[PDB]
């Protein structure tokens, strides 16, 4: 379950074949992890992103609680946004769909 | 209710004694 040396996802314009595990308790959905930075290395707004268009769902309406920080426009630094193919994000809560 | 998996299949439900759909 070491989802890190594979970078073989879903490929998009910018981002070479990365999607990130969007887990909502038992739902899991697939989204491409936010270009526009690095190819491999997404924005602060990332994590925050992922979740969000994973299912049409506002921030607050949800918590993001993985990839080692919290949900928010900038939190940790871009290094620590998962360096790998997507990384893993979870939320507690809701979701509008 | 306009709630895709909450609670139990889809609607209010009056039971609500199975968590079956709750989320997944």
């Amino acid at each position: 379950m070491a989802k890190t040396e594979e970078m073989v996802q879903t490929e998009e314009m910018e981002t070479p074949r990365l999607s990130v595990i969007v887990t909502h308790s038992n739902e899991r959905y697939d989204l491409l992890v936010t270009p526009q930075q690095g190819n491999s290395e997404p924005v602060v707004q990332d994590l925050a992103q992922l979740v969000e268009e994973a299912t049409g769902v506002p921030l607050p309406f949800q918590k993001l609680i993985f990839k080692g920080k919290s949900l928010k426009e900038m939190e940790t630094p871009l290094s620590a946004l998962g360096m790998q193919n997507g990384c893993r994000v979870m939320l507690i809560g809701e979701k509008s769909n | 209710r306009y709630h895709r998996r909450g609670g139990y299949d889809v609607e209010n439900e009056e039971k609500v004694k199975l968590g079956m759909t709750n989320s997944h």
